[PDB]
């Protein structure tokens, strides 16, 4: 599950970090009244919605007044922007965040977690190169990324995140200010069930403050049973509203751009499928787990239409071949 | 075969819960050693003729049993899990959906210094035919035999059962690790077992998108498996960045893609078919193997 830009930066906050703060606008005069509240020279407005490359898309300006910030409030709510980390159609824009302008920044860095598969640790990720592809970084210039693996019993320790801030060229309070960001990332990452998080950029100020401007949260779906609050903050008008229908259903969809259905027990069969289908001509409109092919094989789950088990099929290769002769 | 066996003794967690009991009639009816079962506030009744109990500590006092199924839903596995491996118990096997990947990550770093394997959670769990299945996965489908079976998948392995059930080779034990990022018994854990299994004479690998579990278990292959290895990979034509049912299971930054687990057995020299239809006819193929069934 995703989080807005405000409510991951909220959450961070809570936990000590220090945020490029802002106020949420639900209609144009609130936004007004939020860069009169800030009482900065200059506000950046951004559309809230769950996708980056909002910059780019038109969704993030620098304002200088309440009525241009009514203005762009009143150019963004109630738009799709389409960025390109959403589809075509892109996500609905029902607030603004008004922020205080961070200018100037120095330096931008990258910092960011996962739980990382292979070494099945929590495990932190940071870099001189932010402000950037950090993938792109990682692929061309692996040295600049430093990794730290957390052991599970005593967390992340401040020579963890010292051993980080000097190799980043961080100086004096900042190795401090440093260090209670990591910490304080991390005890979020385990209190809130993170999946992951990236502070791109985690600015470095002209003063040497050092400030999350923007990134991101995922959580762990499976673990929001534990955290009211934080299911609380789900936004379903980000989500794809076919995938929102069936997910409450407990039916897990996922649309892609064919012309055969299919409906199949199991996410691993239900991809199998759909490859046997493109590995027969067929090109699948859509994942489906419970012209369409019905394939139900059955362990748990207790046993033009073509249907393996209205055209009938005997094995996998058969109704692949079959649902594309349709 | 590996790790469950005709003489295995099961306990059953939520074993007087829905799928608790039909699964455990099943295991029943196969053969399998059900000697009972842990369902707080149960403890002293009988279900399906068989002794429940308030604690796992009273039930391996009581039984000896020496594997147990967890069938409680997710928030309680952390706990449920703990509970088997402090309780003497060697094998447990986690088919629960939904288990938060930290209870996991907790979960496996408990077992470092245990005697005792986890398999799954999100998981059919592990049968050796014709002598003990632990899971949920139709017994009918299966038949004693030859090849070994490690999958991220449940449906999906039983296509590759079916394949060399009708192929006439037979299973000696497949082993569904689950589909969720922090598995407690990887595929690496699963490839040396069946390595030293003298039953297993050939293994059918299925993986699927997500992590690089496949590509690590081609470099373990390479060096460590002397057995032909047959791969299989799910998910070529999934979206990137769009979890396809598994929590597991998902393209997150150009990695965990399926064409380069297939690159990955290329330069490992194992084996791979990208038909799913094809798995038990590659595994003929590599082997030179008699279909016993055909004539
Ligand atoms: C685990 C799962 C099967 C349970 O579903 P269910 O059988 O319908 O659930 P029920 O509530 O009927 O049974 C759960 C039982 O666990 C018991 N339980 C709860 N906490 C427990 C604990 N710590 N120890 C033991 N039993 C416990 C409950 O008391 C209940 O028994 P009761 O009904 O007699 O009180 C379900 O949550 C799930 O994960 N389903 C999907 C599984 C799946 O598809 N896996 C992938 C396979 S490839």
């Amino acid at each position: 599950m995703n989080l807005h830009e405000y409510q991951a930066k909220d959450l961070l906050e809570s936990y000590g970090l220090k945020v490029q703060k802002g106020i949420v606008a639900h209609n144009p005069n609130e936004a007004a009244q939020a860069f009169d509240q800030l009482g900065g020279k200059f506000a950046v407005v951004k559309a809230q919605v769950h996708a980056g490359g909002r910059g780019k898309a038109g969704g993030v300006k620098v304002v200088k007044s309440s009525q241009e910030t009514r203005e762009v409030a009143e150019s963004l709510i109630g738009k799709n922007l389409v960025t390109f980390q959403t589809d075509a159609e892109g996500q609905p824009v029902n607030s603004v965040g008004v922020f205080e302008d961070v200018y100037p920044v120095t330096r931008e860095l990258y910092l960011g977690a996962v739980v990382d598969r292979s070494s099945r640790k929590v495990t932190f990720m940071a870099s001189t190169e932010g402000g950037v592809d950090i993938e792109e970084v990682a692929h061309n210039s692996p040295e600049k990324i430093l990794k730290v693996e957390v052991d599970p019993l005593v967390g992340l320790q401040p020579f963890q995140a010292r051993e980080v801030a000097f190799k980043l060229g961080l100086e004096g309070k900042q190795i401090n200010d440093f260090v209670k960001t990591m910490l304080g990332a991390y005890k979020a990452f385990i209190e809130c069930d993170f999946a992951l998080f990236e502070i791109n950029p985690l600015a470095v100020r002209e003063n040497g403050e050092i400030v999350c401007v923007d990134g991101k949260i995922n959580l762990d779906s499976n673990a929001l049973y534990r955290h009211p609050k934080l299911l609380a903050l789900r936004d379903k008008s980000q989500e794809n509203a076919k995938e929102l229908k069936a997910s409450e259903h407990e039916l897990n969809y996922v649309a892609l751009e064919g012309n055969i259905g299919c409906m199949v027990n199991g996410a691993g069969l239900a991809m199998a499928t759909m490859d046997i289908i493109q590995l027969y001509g067929g090109k699948p409109a859509n994942f489906l787990d419970v012209a369409i092919l019905i394939n139900i094989f059955g362990g748990i789950v207790r046993c033009p239409v073509v249907v393996r088990l209205l055209i009938p099929a005997d094995g996998l290769a058969d109704a692949a071949d079959k649902v594309v002769k349709s | 075969s590996v790790l469950v066996d005709k003489n295995t003794k099961v306990l059953v967690q939520g074993f007087t819960g829905k799928n608790g009991t039909f699964h455990s009639e099943q295991a029943i009816a196969y053969g399998t050693n059900i000697v009972g079962g842990v369902t707080p506030g149960k403890g002293g009744t009988t279900h399906l003729d068989r002794p429940v109990f308030n604690t796992m500590a009273e039930a391996v006092a009581a039984t000896g049993a020496d594997a147990s199924v967890i069938y409680v839903p997710a928030p309680f596995v952390k706990d449920s899990a703990i509970e088997v491996i402090d309780s003497g118990v060697k094998l447990v096997v986690i088919i629960t959906e939904g288990v938060p990947t930290l209870d996991m990550l907790v979960v496996k770093e408990y077992l470092k210094d245990k005697d005792v394997r986890v398999i799954g959670p999100n998981c059919p769990g592990i049968i050796t035919p014709g002598e003990c299945k632990i899971g949920i996965m139709p017994g009918h489908i299966h038949m004693k035999g030859k090849v070994g079976i490690i999958s991220r998948s449940g449906t999906l392995t039983y296509e590759a059962v079916a394949q060399t059930t009708k192929l006439g080779f037979g299973q000696s034990t497949c082993i569904g690790i689950g589909g969720d990022p922090i598995p407690g018994m990887n595929q690496i854990e699963a490839l040396k077992l069946l390595e030293n299994d003298p039953q297993t004479e050939a293994i059918i690998l299925i993986g699927e998108i997500g992590g690089t579990a496949e590509e690590e278990a081609a470099e373990y292959i390479k060096h460590n498996v002397t057995k032909p290895v047959i791969g299989y990979i799910a998910g070529v034509t999934a979206p990137p960045g769009k979890r396809m049912g598994h929590a597991g299971a998902i393209i997150s930054g150009g990695k965990g893609t399926a064409e380069e687990k297939f690159a990955a057995f290329e330069a490992a020299g194992i084996a791979y078919t990208r038909s799913p239809a094809e798995i038990g006819k590659k595994l003929k193929e590599v082997t030179g193997w008699e279909n016993l069934y055909f004539q």
